[PDB]
Parts: structure tokens; sequence; C-alpha cells
RNA sequence: UAGUUGGUGGGGUAAAGGCCUACCAAGGCGACGAUCCGUAACUGGUCUGAGAGGAUGAUCAGUCACACUGGAACUGAGACACGGUCCAGACUCCUACGGGAGGCAGCAGUGGGGAAUAUUGGACAAUGGGCGAAAGCCUGAUCCAGCCAUGCCGCGUGUGUGAAGAAGGUCUUCGGAUUGUAAAGCACUUUAAGUUGGGAGGAAGGGCAGUAAGUUAAUACCUUGCUGUUUUGACGUUACCAACAGAAUAAGCACCGGCUAACUUCGUGCCAGCAGCCGCGGUAAUACGAAGGGUGCAAGCGUUAAUCGGAAUUACUGGGCGUAAAGCGCGCGUAGGUGGUUCAGCAAGUUGGAUGUGAAAUCCCCGGGCUCAACCUGGGAACUGCAUCCAAAACUACUGAGCUAGAGUACGGUAGAGGGUGGUGGAAUUUCCUGUGUAGCGGUGAAAUGCGUAGAUAUAGGAAGGAACACCAGUGGCGAAGGCGACCACCUGGACUGAUACUGACACUGAGGUGCGAAAGCGUGGGGAGCAAACAGGAUUAGAUACCCUGGUAGUCCACGCCGUAAACGAUGUCGACUAGCCGUUGGGAUCCUUGAGAUCUUAGUGGCGCAGCUAACGCGAUAAGUCGACCGCCUGGGGAGU
RNA sequence: GGGGGACGGUUACCACGGAGUGAUUCAUGACUGGGGUGAAGUCGUAACAAGGUAGCCGUAGGGGAACCUGCGGCUGGAUC
């Protein structure tokens, strides 16, 4: 019984980046699979495939530009139990505008840098470096 | 501990007591003195310590310490004592201000006279 | 909690209502904390803080509540009325003894309390109120003075030159060093304070006269423009300006061992004394008392009291629980918290915007006035809020439909000290009976108490009775935990493993509440082999209640009921998901050449090492203390005290 | 004269005061139970090393006092 679904696909992606894996493998949704195309489209993974049929997966291979990986830390902001809103005011930066911050809006999941371009707030996610 | 423990049951910050129980809530306080004893202090000094004991006008039986180095204080006289928590002898916590009501200061003394209350030559 | 909670009928009040009454009905509130106890006027704001917050409600402003104590109404637009009325009480005073009088929580003032808080001022000129509008009259609210280093801000207490580096002081290796260009000496300067002269602004009006407009039937009166003339200031010796005197009129306070800027001599010798903490003082003290010197601040400096910081030391932002304090003994489960996956709807959360509001002051920003500043003041932002509308639809909620990965059922199949109720064994111990046999047995560092010819120990035969269950037996099993080992029947719970169909999220955790709780102990009844607290004797011993020795009762055993704690231990809450390896072992399927002392792989347990990683360290390391989620319990210095 | 009004009378409501029985809170009390401290003193030597009988936790019984013994549990147990 597994109660969050979404810091379930973070943890296997911080715990593969020490195994030095290169392709995870978790169960899909249809919020995961939108997560990792912003991943994708700031570049931080190579791709992502959503193949199969009854229990639709999600492969997604990493990156490493040294032996040290390109995600250094990762961590849930809105955690079931406290459901972080924020307004475009109070709307955090991570690291000076160096990391990026996902917020889902009113027009759907988009980065910190794009909603606040168009004035919309919301609610985080997560704070990747 | 949780956030839904805490909604039941708020943190509820503990409080303190005030270390000059009598006197409550002023800087001085005047008294009239019992009994001039003479105490010997805890174990790593060697001494005898000159202590009065006051009963206020609150109606608290306190002992006292008289600093300088000579005083005329016999009994059924009136002080000003303060606050004031002498670290060697058990039981004090109050100095005894000089040259205030009836203490009248020290004599020959040049190095810090507003402490024990010595005029100007 | 019984006008208590509703209903009905009637009253009552400016006005809805148990506001009140008569019957009807038996409701209402409460763990989201009612009721009761203890304290306290709330608010805009002030004080700290980077912020989140934390304390606190002096002066200024809004609201409420009282006017010696307890009642009560009248009058009236509006009081259940601070200088009104009636009553009762308490307390002062008057009296011809019959009776009366009074209420500073208005401004001053006295007494008292206390560490502690001001003059029995000046006026109606200003702004305002009340009455009359005809001027005027009242005003201890206002506007002004007096007192108090009670606070913030500003200015003085002279400036330059001057080394014989003077006396004088202190220290010294006796040479000097230092106080020090500091003085003295010389040349200038005069703000403030003192003295003299001058001198605004706060003044708008009112009176009187004249004139022009509109009122009218009558520019008679009156109202209004305007003109002319006359009169007004408590402050007040006004701010401000000019002149005169002369360097004259004017500096303390704490500290100097470390935190902490700044040091050496002289007294004193565990004395006196010092202290915010560390701690100094027993004869050389950079800590006590002095003297020079020096550092901090200044018209002030120090101590005490009291809040917030530092304190991530109540941790929302921002901590912890293997051994430092801290995981309930373990389950099941109500309220509550959280929710796998596809569409569709909806718009309660959420975001964006608009309007109404959030008193003025205060804080902040840009300006403007007082010679500057404090102070005064114009414009803006802000006041994080709450409400009403409009739109968006990702996520959460709600609603409608589905899907099978969670979860559960049906079917084969194994393994087990998992329970409960009876039954039956064999070895050994003891008591008893009987034969043989005859001097010690037993015990201990060594002995003694004890047991023995009244025939013991030994030895053989027999009987009775009680409890425990060698070997197998193992880091081995099972159970939620405590616990559970003879064999068989009898009922009876759950786990594993395979195949296959079905239900289609039916799940997780759990304050309160409900259960099962080692051993010792307690109650009634059984039963009494050994063992054995209490106890008795011997020995050891300065002494020995103790260890050691010989005895020995409750108890241990069974049935029924109780108690509820343990180092109740993995000193580690339950549940779910990812993360290098290697060697073992229980049970179960696989694949596999087949003879295997087979092989490899996969789940459910249970052990030994180990890389990343974490950790104060030790050490854990797919059975985490690693990386992350959901809910719960608990910790806040040591004693006092789990009292 | 009626009407109406006043004053008296009387009932309702109500303050003071008086009665009984309770709670709760301070103030104090002959004698008693512990605790903390101190520096002198007497009795011992329980614990820390296998502290000289391995310690501790629960529970019962006993004892000048630390403590001793019984039953069960624990390693936070050292020698091999």
């Amino acid at each position: 019984s597994m109660q969050d679904p979404l810091a379930d696909m973070l943890t296997r992606i911080r715990n593969a980046q020490m195994a030095e894996k290169t392709v995870v493998s978790m169960p899909s949704s249809k919020l995961k699979a939108a997560v990792a195309k912003v991943l994708k489209d700031e570049g931080y993974i190579a791709d992502f495939q959503i193949s199969s049929e009854v229990k639709p997966q999600l492969s997604i291979e990493l990156k490493y530009f040294e032996g040290k990986p390109v995600i250094e830390e990762v961590k849930r902001i809105s955690r079931p139990g406290l459901r972080q809103y924020k307004s475009v005011e109070q709307l955090p930066k991570v690291r000076g505008g160096l990391g990026v911050s996902i917020v889902s809006t009113n027009k759907g999941v988009m980065t910190d840098r794009a909603a606040r371009a168009a004035g919309v707030g919301g609610e985080v996610l997560c704070t990747v470096f | 501990a949780t956030i839904n423990q805490l909604v039941r049951k708020p943190r509820k910050r503990m409080v303190d007591k005030s270390d000059v129980p009598a006197l409550q809530n002023c800087p001085q306080r005047r008294g009239v003195c019992t009994r001039v004893y003479t105490t010997t202090p805890k174990k790593p000094n060697s001494a005898l310590r000159k202590v009065c004991r006051v009963r206020l006008t609150n109606g608290f039986e306190v002992s006292s310490y008289i600093g300088g180095e000579g005083h005329n204080l016999q009994e059924h006289s009136v002080v000003l004592i303060r606050g004031g928590r002498v670290k060697d002898l058990p039981g004090v916590r109050y100095h005894t201000v000089r040259g205030s009501l009836d203490t009248s200061g020290v004599k020959d003394r040049k190095q810090g006279r507003s402490k024990y209350g010595a005029k100007r030559p």
C-alpha cells in the first residue's frame, strides 16, 4: 500500500544514479508521464518511453557528464499531508535561478520560469537542482 | 513530531520564575533588621562573612548581605535592600545599599565611590 | 439544564424574541472541552526579531464599564443619570436633643500608603462648546506659564604658537624613562550665560458711519457686496537683531586576570575583603586596599528590577528517539488522518482579475517648514484580511462509469515443542516390606552437627506414590508477544507452494475503548516424590545475621478466580517501495546432460562477512541505523522523583 | 349629580437583614514521616578488576545498616 506515487518516481531516480545504472523502469501514470517530459526539455535525462499495453511502463535513460551524475539532489515539496500552494509573489526560486522547480498551474504542468512569465501560480511539486 | 499531532496538542513553551521571589517587581525595598550574624562560607574559601536578617514591609523574613569594610548596623535599624545573588554563602540572595538610609556608606575610599556611597574630597 | 428546549394562545416594548404568562410536548448542549476554578477591560498599535514569531495594551485615538455600598423609577429627543429624586446601609459633621447635613475615580491641595511621581498658578486672545443669534455672558476641557538631567536631539566648557623636554609626581638596571607642548610663556577669539537698545507673527473680527444690490405696496426696515473710521494678545522683558565686558561663567563616572578595549609598583598576608561566570588571598597579589599610568564613554555615568534576542534551548520556516533524556509488553479496532489506475462531468479548494471594505494617527517611501536635528507636515505605498462577481481546469475534493498491478475467495499440496481434552509408558530418586551380611557411613580447604550393632551404608526381591520427559537437539522450527520438547487418539487456528477461475480498490494506521498478560504472590478445594525462602544446628569468623555443611516449612504440582508489572531486549512502532557482492541453513517448486557426494535460477524464513552510503564514535549495512513516503507514541539539565 | 382624578386600603414583584447545612481556599497546631546539605565523629566495606560469593531487573521473606537468600529473566560477562 503505497500512499504517494510521485515520491516513488523520484526515489528510483536518486537511487539509480548511485548504482550507476542507465535504464530505470517504473509503472506509469498520466502525471509521471508529464513530469519526465519537463525534465527532458530542461535536460536531465536522455529520453522516456511509454511502452506496454495493460501495465504501461516508463523507461528512463540517465545522463552522466562526469562520474558525478547530472541530477545532484531532488526533494518532494507538496507531500501528501502538507499540500503546499503558492501564488506568483511567494513562489520560490532555487539556487538563484539555476535549478528548476515544477509547478502545476492552470495551463498544465510547467516549470517555474514558464508560469512566472504567464503570471499563473499553482502548486509546487519538487526542487531539482 | 508530525504536523497532525501538533494540531491536536501544540507546543507549549515552558516558563521560568524570578530568582528574587520577594520584592515583587520592584528594584529596591526597605526593611527593619532583626539579627546580625557572622557566618562561614562554603568549602573552597575561608573567611567569616557578615549576614543580617531583615523583616521587610511585605512581611517576609529573608537574610541579606552587607558589603564594605565596617558597618554601624545595630538592630532595629531600617535598611534598603536590593537584589544580588552571592555565590559563596547559602541562602543569601540580597545585598544592602550603603549610604541610603542608615548604613551611611564607608570612609577613606577613593576608587568606585558611587558604589558603597562615598562623597568626593 | 426545568422558562430549562421548542409549540400554541394572550400580553408587553420605538422594534424581532420565553421578553412575559397560561396550558402543551420532553427536549437542548458536551471531549471540535460544555460546566466549574484561577486571573485579566479589549482594539488600532508600542518593544524586540533578518524573518517567522514572541512578549505586552503608559501618553495619543475608537469602543465598553463604573461615580461612597446595594436597590429603584421618574423627567425627557436620547439617563435607569459624576455637581438630579426616593429608599436601605456604612462613615463624617451640626443641634435648642426634636432633627439635620455630606460624597474630589473634575483642577489644584492635605493626611496615609510606598523603592517612587509636580503649583491651593495665568487668562477667554486664539480653536471649540451652551444659551441668545443682538451684542454678550459662562468654561480648572482648551491655550499658556511654574516645578523635576524623567527621556530623545542640538551647543558650550576656548583657538594658535610654544622643549631650558622647567619644576613637581611616579617608576628605575641608577644611566634614565614617563606625566608632556601638556603647562608656563606669547599672540588672538567672545556663541551660550550676563548687560543695553530694537523688535515681527499668532488679528479673524466687533462697533460706528456711508454706499450699491433684493425684500416690498413702500429700496421704509432688514439681509447681503463694498467703502470709510475706530477699537483687541493671557503668552510678553516674544521669537529674532544690533552694541558692550573679557578666556573671564562653566567635567566628571565606571573599569584595567580571562571572555573584554586598557598596568605596573606599595600595603595586606586563608586575615580583612572581591565577584556576571571561571574563581583569587597561606609573606614577592598585573583579581582585595591605595598610587601613578591608561582605556571606554560624556552632562551624564554606573548598579538593581523587568521583557524580547543570542536559545536550531518547544525547532511551521528550523531539532530529536541502537548505547547520551526519549519506541507503549503485545494485539484487534471505533472517531479521525492519508488513497493504485483510465475516461467523463462538476467548480467546493487553487490561481488570475474587478468592486465594496480594512477609521485617523503610528511604521515605510518621496517631498515641504523650525539657523540644523529631534519636532511638525503634504502625496503615495502598505494594512498580509473578509465578502460579493467574472474566467481558467493541471492537481486535490465531490459525482458518473470502467481496468487489475493492491487486497480477499474458491483448488491441489506439503512442514511444524501452535492450542485444548483424556489416556499410556521407561529410567532414576524417596518411603516401606523381606533375605543375606557386619562396622562404620555421610560430608568438607580440613572438620563438626547428623546417621549407625535397637543391624546402618552396601546388596537382592516386592509394593505404593509423585513430578519431570536423556540420546535425537541444530545460528533448527512454530506462535501476534509471553511461551511451547515422551508416545497415541480426540477436537482446533494460521502460515507456506503450485496451477486456475472469480470479486474489482473492498487498503493502510489508529486518541479514546476492548482483549491475551513470564515468575513471585493472593482466594476456596485437592495433592505432598525431590528441590527449597523463612527457620534450626555445626563450622568459618575481631564480629558473620552471610558464603560452605546437616536438617527443614510456605511454595513449586492440579482445578477455578484474581493481580497486571520485568534487563516484558533486537535496549530498534507498525506498513509500502528502490539500492554492489560472497559464504552458510530450514521448506517449496523449477529448469537441467544424468550417474550424481548434481548444476543454476526463483520465492518464504533464519545466520556469518562486506562496497556505497550514514554515524559523535562504536557500529549497522535487501532481516539498514542507506534513500524516501502514510499514521501514532514519546523527550526537554542533575537531584527532589515515577515520589 | 354622573364621568374622570387624587388620597387611603390590599395583593404581586424586590433590596437589606436573619436561619440552617455543605463545599473550597489561605493562616496556624502538641507530635510524627521522609529529603537536601554540612567539614569534624562512631560502625562497617556493599559497588567499580572474575572488587574478592559475576552483576543487575521484577517479586517475596528476613535483617543495626550497606544488604542477604529464594524463583524467573537478562549480557550492559571474563577465563577457556
